[PDB]
Order: C-alpha cells, then structure tokens, then sequence
C-alpha cells in the first residue's frame, strides 16, 4: 500500500531467476533510464534473470537482480 | 447423478444423430418447413425478418465495433493504414464466429427449446408416440438437418455483413481511402481461414441445436418450466460456442500462424 | 373391440405412490369409465394402459400379449389398435385439421390421396366437423379440438379408444353432446372405449362398466347396474355427490336409464353383452341390489 | 396491468423514442456543443498543412 | 399502421420504465427484495460468466500474440490485452451472460407470477407491483452487472497474462508494463458506464416482458425468447454508441 | 401434405438471399477465382535469395 | 445404457481436448534438432 | 354486505366482444351465481367487478361511487371492501400460508403481531386449516389453495367476496364441501358473495340469485325461485344439462331445497330478504311460475 509503485513494479512468479538455486545480486546503477521491475537480465544477450526491485537508496538507484 | 446426466445427454445426442438418415428419407416436407421456419423466424419475431435480421444487426454491430476501436487506436499510434488488415483478422479469427454463434444460439436455439417444450407440455410428443412415430427422429433429427442446411447461408450473410460494416465504417465515417483498405484487406486475408471458420460454425451450430433440442425435449413444469429451460439452454450454448471456437483456433494455428508481414 | 386385462398394476413417482394393486377386466367393445376424487392419478392409469408410462409392477394383457413387456418394435404394432383423445386434442398447430386427421393414414397406410381424402372427410363428418378441415388447431375452441382429436383417432379403425377427461373445459351441455357422440361411435364401430373423469353425469349416464379409485386403491370395478345400486359408502357418496362420507374436504384429509344411441345408428351389441354378464353376476349380490337390478333389466 | 395496457402507448412511445434519440445525440456531441463549450477560434496562414489533421 | 404495432409495446416499456424511476426516487426502497434479487442474479450468472470469459480472453490473447509475433512487436501485446478487455470483452461478456441468464430469469419469474394471478393478487390488495417488484429487480440487475464487469475484466487480464507467459513464452514484464499504455481512467470509466447501462436495460426489458406475458402454453417461453432477443439487440446498439463516445475521448489522444 | 405456399414463399426468399450472399462473398470479398486460379497462368522465377 | 454412454461421451471429450493440445504443440509432425 | 349495481357493462378483446349490455343489480349479503356455456367470459366479468379489467362501456356503481369512473388513489379504499378467491388461490409462493394470510393485515392495518396471530389463526381454523400455517403454496393441493385464498380474503372483514370457478379441478364431493363453506361464511359475515361457474350442482343448492350469459348477452338475472321455475329454452336447457336447445356442441355452433347453513351457525338474513323480494317479483310472473314459487314458499 505505502510502497505501491504500480502493476509494472511488482515481482511476478515464474521465469529464470525465480527457481530454487537462483542468486541475488545488487547493482548500483548511476541511473536506470526509467527501467521497470521484472525486466530481463541478459548474459551474452541470453535472458537468464530478472530484476526484482529498483529501490533508490541515498539518491543512488539500486537494483535487486535474480 | 452427474454421470447419469452425462449418460442421458449422450444417449439423446446419439439417438438424434443415428436417426438423421431416417428423418431425411421419411420426413422431407417437415425438414423443408423447419428450414423455412428457422431461416425466416416464427411468431412475432418473423415479421421483422426472423433469424436473418437479428444475425445481420448483431454482425453489423460487431464489425462496426472492430472498425471503430481499431481505427481510433491505430490513428492514435499513427499506423492507421493497417485497419483493413486489422479488421479482417479480427472478424475471421475471433469476432464473427463467436458473435454469429451467440446470435444463432439466442434466436434459433431459444425458438427450438420453446417449441419442443410447448409440444412436451401440450402432450404432442405423447400423441406422436401413440401414433407409432419415433418422436426424436421426427423432431430433433429434423431440427438438426434444418440447422445444418441453414447454417451455411446464415454464416455467409454474417461474414458478408461484418466485412461490409467494417469497410463502410472505416472508409466513410473515418474517410479512409477505399483503395488502401481493399489492398490491406485482400492482401492479408486467406480464404483458408474463411473455410476453417465455416467448418467451426457448422460444428458449433450442430452442437447448439443438439443442446437446445435436449433442453426443450425433456421440459417439465407446465408453461413456467419452458422459460427456465430456455435460460439454462442459453447459458450452456454460450459456453459451448466459446469453447468450440477456442479449441478450433488453438488446433489450427498452434504451429503455423498463417500470416506473414516481415521477411 | 378387444378386452384389456389389467392385473396388479402399480405406479409410483419416487416415494409417493399413485395407485396400488389395480386389477380390472375391461370388456370388448363396451364403454367403461374410471372414477375417483380429484388427485387420484386417473390420467396416469390411462397413459399406462398404452405404454406411455411404465408401471413398476403388474401386467396389461391385450389379446394374449402383455404389452408391458414387449420390444418397442412390437409396441409400435400394438398401438395400431389404439385411438387416444387427450384433454385438449394434442393437435399440431403447424398443420390444419385435414392434415392432422390424415397424418395416421400418411404414416402407416400405403393409400392414395383420393382414398385418404374420402376417409378423412367421412371421419370428419362423423364427429360433426364436415367443413372445418381447413382451420388450424389454434383457430378452434376446446370442444372442436376434442372433436378433431377424436376424428384423428378414428381413421385407422381403432379397437380400443382412450379418453382423458372429456369434461375438461366443457359445460354440462357440451359434455352431454360429446357423451352422445361417444355412445354413437361405440354403436357404429364397436370399439372398446375407456374414459377417465370425475364427472357424475357421465358416470351415471354414459358407460356400461364403472370403476372407482380411492385412497391409492381400487374400490370396485363392475357393470353399470352393479355400481349404481352399490351400498359401499365411498361409491354411493361419490356417485351421489354427497358431503357425508369417507371422502374429505381435500386430498390431505382423505337407476338412471343410461344414454341410448341416436335413432338410426346400429344396435349397440355392448348393451346385450353387458346385460348377459350382469345376469351371470346377479347371484353374488345383496338381495336389495339383486331386486333393484332385476327391476331395471325388466 | 391496466396502466401498461392502457390506450396511451402511442404517445408514450413517440415521446420516449424522441427522448432516447435526443440523449444519444447530445451524448455524442456533448464535448463539441458550442452552447456549453465555446472558445474563441483563431486562424493562421500556412504554405502547407504538412500532414496536419 | 405497420410501425404503430411495435410502437405500442415500445410505449408500454417506456411508460413502465418511467414509473419504475418515479417509484425509485419517490417511494421507499425495498431492501429485502433487492437483496434477494441481487443474490439470485449472482447465483444464476456468475459461473457461466467465468466459463465464457476465460476461454474468450484466452482466444483473444492467443490471436493477438501470434499476429504480433509474426509482426515482430510481441512486447506491446499487453497493451492490446488491456485495451480489449477493459472496454469490449468486459461489457460484452456482461451483455451475453446477463441477457441470457438474469434477464431471462427475471422474465420467467414475473411471467410465472402473472400466469398464477399473483400480480392480480397484489393489485386487488392495493399494492403496486412496479414499486414492490420492478424497482428491486432493476437495481439488482445494475449492481450485479457492475460487479460482474469488474470481475470479468480482472479475470481476463490475469488469464491472458498466465497464458501468454506460460504457453506462448512472451515476457511477463512486457505484459504488465504495457497494460497502461493505451488504457487509463477514460477506458475504465466508459466500461463502468457500459456495464451499468447494460444491467439497467436488461432488468427493465426482463421485467416488462415478464409482466406482459400471454399465458397459454407457450406464452412464457415466447416471452423469454423475445426478452433475450430484444436484450441482445438493444445492448449491442448501446455498446456501439458508447464505444463511439468513448473513443472520442481516448487515452492515446 | 403441407405446401401452404407461405412456407414456400419463405423458402424461395431464403434461397434467393442465400445465392446472392454466396455469390457476393465468393466474388467481391473472398476472390475465389483468384484463389483457385481462374483466368490466370503460372509463372516461375529463380532467385539468389528469397529476400523475405 | 446411460452409464456406458456417459463414459463414452467423457472419453470422446478428453480425446478431443488431448488431440487439440497435441496439434497445438506440433507433436504429430516430426522435426530434426540442430545446435 | 353492500350492493353492486351494474348497468350497460360491455367488454371487447379486439374486434370481438366478450359480452354486451350486462345489466344486473346484485343484492346485499345474498350469495349470487353467474353461469353460462363455456367460453362466455364470466371470469372477465368477475375481474371487471373489482377493477382488474376495464370494460369499454357501462358502470359498476358500488355504494354510490361508480368505480369505473374513479381515480387510482380512491381504488385503494374501495378494494378494501373486497375479498377475492381466484381459481388456484393466487397465493405467493415465496411466503408460507401464515404469512400469506397475514399479508393484507400487515399491508393495511396497524395491529401488533399478537393481534395478527389471533386473527390469522382464527380465520385459518374457520376455513379448515388450523394446523397448516407453516406450509407453502407449492406443498398444498388445489382445495387447500382455495381454502388459503379464502382465508387471506377473510381477514380484513370484506363486504364483497368474488369467487372465480370454485369447482375447477375438484370432484363433486370437494365442490360440495366448498359450497357448504361459502354458505357458512355468508351466514357468519353476511358478505355479498358472487360466484362464477358453469357447475350445475352449485347452481341449484348454493345461490340466492342467479344470472346466465349466453351469446355475448345476459339472458336473465333473478332470484333462485324465479330462475328454477323459468320456462326459458336456454335457461331450462342449461340448468338441467340437456342436449336439445339453443346451446350447440361447441362455441362455433351456437325446485331444489337449497343449501342450508350448518347447525350451530347464525341464521342467514339473506334468505328472508330474498323471499321478500321474490313475492314482489312474483307479482308479475307467469301463472305456472307463480304457482310453483307459491308452493315452494309455503312449504
């Protein structure tokens, strides 16, 4: 309720990064260019993960990536 | 109970299907009368055109909706010359079969349910059984044959009027050029889709006629129960029509979408 | 006309039973009437005798074949002897009186159009509808519908005729007209007519045999003279329309000279056969009943 | 009922269909009506519309 | 004279609706009958509503996804997924499963009351049927249509998401982030207006046909069939008009 | 039997509507002669690449 | 023979659904896998 | 019991006419019966008497107020005098027999629930349903439905009662029971009972006045003694259920002692008034009818 950022910014079930054994990383981006949550993490252009949260900590955006 | 009801409806549909040759040979004049009654309506609804007028109005409305919303959205985006391409695939794939099915269900199926319920209450089915006549063969099989004969012209008119309404709305009210609309319509429309849609509509009409004849044939409770039978038959018909269209579209285009734009 | 031998019949819709252990012997060619208080399931009995409904137990023998236990192929030939008049005629509104009448002749007989027209016009003349063959069932009154249904039932030369509440929707005068018509029909074609009704004028004027249903049982069945002199409280109360007797206010709380055929019609062989059977039965009746029946027969 | 089957259905039908047609017409052009939404209209001279609608 | 015959029934319906509105805004409301009719319509038109909405939205999503995947723009599918579901799929499934089930049930119930002389029993007791029967049924029809439209839109969107993601292998983030691209407050508002009007008109037509049943042996069935046909035609016409009005406003423009 | 000549009228008007609708749909909307190949001859071409 | 026909109807429905699902996934036509 | 004055009443369903110029003066408190051949539109007349239907001509001057020319607001009080028994009772299936009975008491009066229970139990016991309050109309049979409709009609102390075909779906024994109940009710409350039926047993024991409709007309209305000794072909044919007479086979081809009130019931005051009117009527009757009626009255 208080942290409601939209239907586009809520974590969604399924897909890569949601299965057991997935690793959680934090990426301190200088800026996000209006990137939404549930976007695709790509290694070698292959969709292999998902960004969970894009909370902004102390004016620098931080991304939680599965 | 549940298995017993499924078995009763299965017995009814099997008995109705196996008596189609018997009805075709023995009862031809009755089949022609039912064809006329289904095509041109009955009662107070026959004076306005019957099933043809209702089907035409509903399909014109559906085509107008497609053209209206389609052109609005594409003009907002900017790529509005694709409307003729968007309308056709809207009509054939999803809109026209389902909409024609619901209108056919309402008119023809509710009329059949009401007629068979009135015959059941008025002891006319008992009169037929006393006179040594297969009631199912005389009534339900004749209805099925009449529906099979009448569905193809009805769906042809439905498709024609849906296409006409979409084209008229796009090229008259929205003032799009007729050449661009006709090009994008005739270029991205495949006759194979129309043939498969006709097959879907034929199967759906047979199922709808069977369901409504079942609900009207075993009616009970006097004149009051006929209306409840009509309502239940309508609910079942809606569900069956939507399910049939979904399954057919899933089977046909699951692997090959049958549509090419890019390289 | 042919005889119907009912034995141990019983109907039941679930837990509720309609009538239990009905035993009859409807004689050949004679008019018989089944009576009872309202809500005794007489129409269910009428339907059961032709096979529309299936009694749980019992037997309904016609000729020598129990029509209750026979294949539907044989049932469609058994029902050729029958002719049924329903409470409203059970006509089909799609076709006129002529086509409704000719329908049995077009389904079974391999006759021509001229022969069918002749017999249909004859049977429409028999029931007082000579020039009403072009009208539709929705354009005629209830009595005319009954006449048309009877005419349809007469085309195939029936042996047994069933009548479901001939008094429904008819005042006593038109009911008297229809009763005279039934007597005339039995005089002419000599068909086993069976009627279900609770009317008392019909019960005391028309039939040769009468039976009584009360409290889901058969009280008694027998000839006209046996029941009209009966000292059974239920039969006497019902036939006299009294208010004092076993019959209550609702279902929960539970000799007349007879009608003669129109002059010019052939003699009713049913009357003589009924009189002979009454003479045979006479020695098993109370002395007052025997004396009354002897006075009637003399 | 007596009121439903009374001999006033023709005038009621005329009035009702007129009201429904008027409602549909006003609702369609409620934004474009000049009486309720009037603003001054200015003009400009251009060499070409340039695809302007 | 040819037009004068249906015009009499049209005038009867219009006068009955005017009296219904007057009884709603003047006489005390019947809360008990309204609750009973609301629950009756809910129990008679909820499961069919889902059973028609789920396969239909699955079919629409499948068609849209395959056509866009061939087009190349498979990330904007959710846009269309929203755009139909809010403004057409919701109200049209409401039209179908309200006219077929609830309107026909109301017509059958009032016809049963009429043929059993219960309407005359009310009328000889001094009571007015239009206030005691029609008003709660119309209000219940409107309420149930509103709720069912909301449920249909939600279930359609969720089912489209699940089908597209778990079957056609589209990206979930593209589905949820593009829903609001073409759908906003005007679309949900016009959907609400459509549902309310559809429910009100269906209730009015059902009540008017039920009160004027012809009895006989096919009068109630004929009345129910005519109710269904009239409801389908009228709701389709009103949907066309309201769709034109709604696209006049637009989220994209 | 039957042949009331009003059912016959409905049948003939329905058949006229059927023929008109079928012919119009087949010719002016579906272009069945084009799909089947009526009034057209076959021509081939060899390309280094499809080009889409 | 109601209970027999109910089973037959259910089996027909299940087979139709299964065949539609198999045709949707292209199980019938055969293809070769390359890496 | 109040008097109903009908003058020049006419009806027409489309181009056809149901009946024409029905002019009668129904007495006060006397049981009356309107009969005729089937299809003469007697239930239409019965419903027009209260205002369910609107006759095209004439007037029905109940009290001094012509109810045909009266506003709908006034008809909320005139119909308070009425109690109507329909053919099937016209009960409300959503509520039980107790609530069906108490329904007009809750709709019109202001009485507490204790008084409501007292009155409803009293009237249910009156009509032979003392312990069947909890049942619903679907559970009960046609006779019990008629009794429940009557009980609902007897709670607001009616001054007119309209019975529509009380013999429908009933054998002669149950019809006799219901006729005795109606006679007892008129003995107790002296309401103007009017019955429409073509039953002949009813039309020879129950009524004080009788009238007959034949061929879209009213052939005659008069007391029991005058009608049962009338040498009119139509009346004499119908009251005996004969076959030779003007009445045809179908619509297209066109004294008894009397029922007495149960012992222990208050004396009927309609009998004495009926005889007092019969003497003044006999002042002008044919000599054979005069002799027959004089013999009947002097028994």
């Amino acid at each position: 309720c208080g942290q409601w950022r939209g239907i586009a910014n809520v974590p969604l079930p399924g897909g890569p990064g949601t299965e057991s054994g997935s690793m959680t990383l934090y990426v301190q981006m200088p800026e996000t260019l209006a990137l939404n949550a549930n976007s695709r993490v790509r290694v070698r252009d292959v969709f292999v993960g998902r960004v969970r949260k894009i909370e902004l900590i102390n004016w620098v955006p931080t991304l939680t990536v599965d | 109970r549940f298995l017993d009801s499924m078995g009763h409806v299965a017995w009814f549909v099997v008995q109705a299907i196996v008596h189609v040759p018997h009805a075709f040979r023995h009862y031809r004049r009755e089949s022609l009368r039912l064809v006329a009654e289904i095509g041109m309506g009955t009662g107070a609804m026959a004076v306005i055109g019957g099933t043809v007028a209702i089907i035409g109005f509903v399909t014109l409305s559906a085509g107008s909706l497609i053209a209206i919303q389609g052109f609005a959205s594409l003009g907002n985006i900017g790529v509005e010359a694709f409307t003729g391409f968007f309308a056709a695939l809207a009509n054939i794939r999803v809109v026209a079969p389902v909409v024609t099915g619901q209108a056919l269900a309402a008119t023809v199926g509710a009329g059949a349910t009401a007629e068979l319920g009135a015959m059941r209450i008025s002891e006319e089915v008992d009169a037929l059984e006393v006179m040594g006549i297969k009631s199912i063969s005389y009534l339900v099989s004749t209805r099925i044959m009449a529906g099979a004969i009448v569905i193809i012209p009805l769906y042809a008119m439905a498709i024609l009027l849906s296409f006409m309404s979409a084209q008229l709305v796009t090229t008259i009210f929205y003032s799009q050029s007729v050449g661009t609309y006709e090009h994008y319509f005739h270029t991205f429309l495949r006759v194979d889709d129309v043939m498969w849609s006709f097959l879907e509509v034929i199967i759906m009409s047979v199922i709808v006629m069977l369901n409504h004849c079942y609900f009207g044939y075993f009616a009970s409770g006097g004149a009051v129960g006929v209306g409840e039978a009509v309502g239940r038959s309508m609910r079942t018909s809606l569900i069956a029509i939507v399910l049939v269209v979904l399954l057919a579209s899933l089977a046909l285009y699951g692997t090959d979408p049958n549509f090419n734009l890019t390289v | 006309g042919v005889q119907i031998d009912v034995t141990g019949l019983s109907k039941s819709f679930g837990s509720s039973k309609i009538w239990e252990d009905v035993t009859m012997s409807i004689p050949a060619g004679e008019v018989s009437v089944l009576l009872g208080p309202s809500g005794t399931g007489k129409s269910v009995f009428l339907k059961s005798l032709i096979g529309l409904l299936r009694p749980e137990r019992g037997s309904i023998v016609i000729d020598g074949t129990d029509i209750l236990q026979c294949s539907a192929k044989e049932l469609y030939e058994i029902r050729t002897l029958f002719g049924v008049l329903f409470q409203d005629g059970a006509l089909f509104g799609s076709m006129n009186i002529y086509d409704n009448t000719a329908f049995p002749l077009r389904e079974h007989t391999k006759k021509s159009e001229s022969e069918i027209r002749k017999i249909v016009m004859e049977k429409l003349d028999l029931v007082g509808m000579p020039n009403d063959g072009h009208k539709f069932p929705g354009e005629i009154s209830g009595g005319m519908r009954k006449r048309a249904g009877l005419a349809r039932a007469l085309v195939l030369d029936p042996e047994i005729i069933l009548c479901d509440e001939p008094d429904s929707g008819l005042d006593p005068v038109r009911t008297a007209y229809l009763s005279q018509l039934l007597i005339d029909i039995n005089a002419q074609i000599d068909a086993t007519v069976l009627i279900v009704t609770h009317n008392i004028n019909i019960a005391r004027t028309v039939p040769d045999n009468m039976g009584m249903l009360f409290r889901k049982q058969l009280v008694m069945f027998g000839p006209r003279e046996v029941l009209l002199t009966s000292e059974e409280p239920v039969v006497k109360q019902f036939l006299n329309g009294r208010r004092i007797g076993p019959i209550g206010m609702s279902e929960e709380k539970d000799v007349p000279p007879q009608l003669q055929a129109t002059p010019g019609m052939p003699e009713r062989k049913a009357v003589a056969r009924r009189k002979a059977r009454v003479r045979e039965i006479l020695h098993t009746l109370p002395p007052a009943a025997q004396a009354a029946i002897l006075e009637e027969l003399d | 009922m007596r009121t439903l089957q009374g001999s006033d259905r023709f005038r009621k039908g005329l009035m009702g269909v007129i009201v429904v047609a008027l409602i549909i017409g006003v609702g369609s052009t409620l934004t474009s009506v000049p009486m309720l939404f009037a603003v001054p209209t200015y003009y400009g001279q251009f060499a070409d519309t340039g695809g302007l609608n | 004279g040819q037009l004068e015959k249906p015009l009499a029934t049209v005038g009867g319906f219009f006068k009955m609706s005017v009296m219904t509105g007057k009884a709603l805004f003047t006489r005390p409301f019947q809360w008990k009958e309204f609750v009973l009719q609301s629950w009756f319509l809910i129990r008679v038109a909820f499961l069919p509503t889902l059973a028609v909405s789920i396969p239909l939205t699955v079919l629409i999503i499948f068609t849209l996804n395959i056509l866009l995947a061939e087009f190349g723009a498979a990330d904007v599918s959710g846009a269309g997924a929203a755009l139909g579901a809010v403004t057409q799929l919701g109200p049209l499934v409401t039209v179908l499963v309200v006219a077929g089930a609830g309107s026909t049930a109301i017509c059958a119930d009032l016809g049963a009351r009429t043929v059993r002389e219960e309407i005359d029993a009310l009328e000889v007791l001094g009571i007015d049927p239009i206030e005691r029967l029609v008003v709660p049924r119309v209000v219940a029809s409107t309420f149930v249509a509103f709720m069912l439209n909301g449920a249909v839109i939600t279930i359609g969107l969720v089912g489209g998401f699940f089908f597209g993601v778990y079957i056609q292998n589209v990206s979930a983030g593209a589905y949820v982030s593009t829903l609001t691209l073409l759908t906003g407050f005007p679309e949900v508002l016009i959907s609400v207006v459509k549902a309310t009007l559809f429910g009100m008109i269906a209730g009015l037509v059902g009540c008017y046909r039920g009160l004027t049943v012809a009895g006989g042996s096919k009068g109630v069935g004929t009345a129910v069939n005519e109710t269904l046909v009239l409801c389908v035609v009228a709701l389709f016409a009103v949907n066309v008009v309201l769709t034109t009005i709604g696209v006049r406003f637009g989220t994209g423009r | 039997m039957l042949l009331t000549r009003f059912i016959k009228m409905q049948l003939v008007i329905f058949l006229t509507l059927t023929l008109v609708a079928l012919v119009v749909l087949a010719l002016f909307y579906l272009r069945l002669p084009t799909w089947a190949g009526l009034g057209m001859y076959k021509l081939n071409a060899d390309l280094p690449n499809s080009g889409g | 023979p109601y209970k027999l026909a109910g089973l037959i109807l259910g089996l027909v429905g299940v087979l139709v659904l299964a065949l539609t699902w198999m045709q949707f996934r292209g199980q019938f036509e055969d293809k070769v896998q390359l890496t």
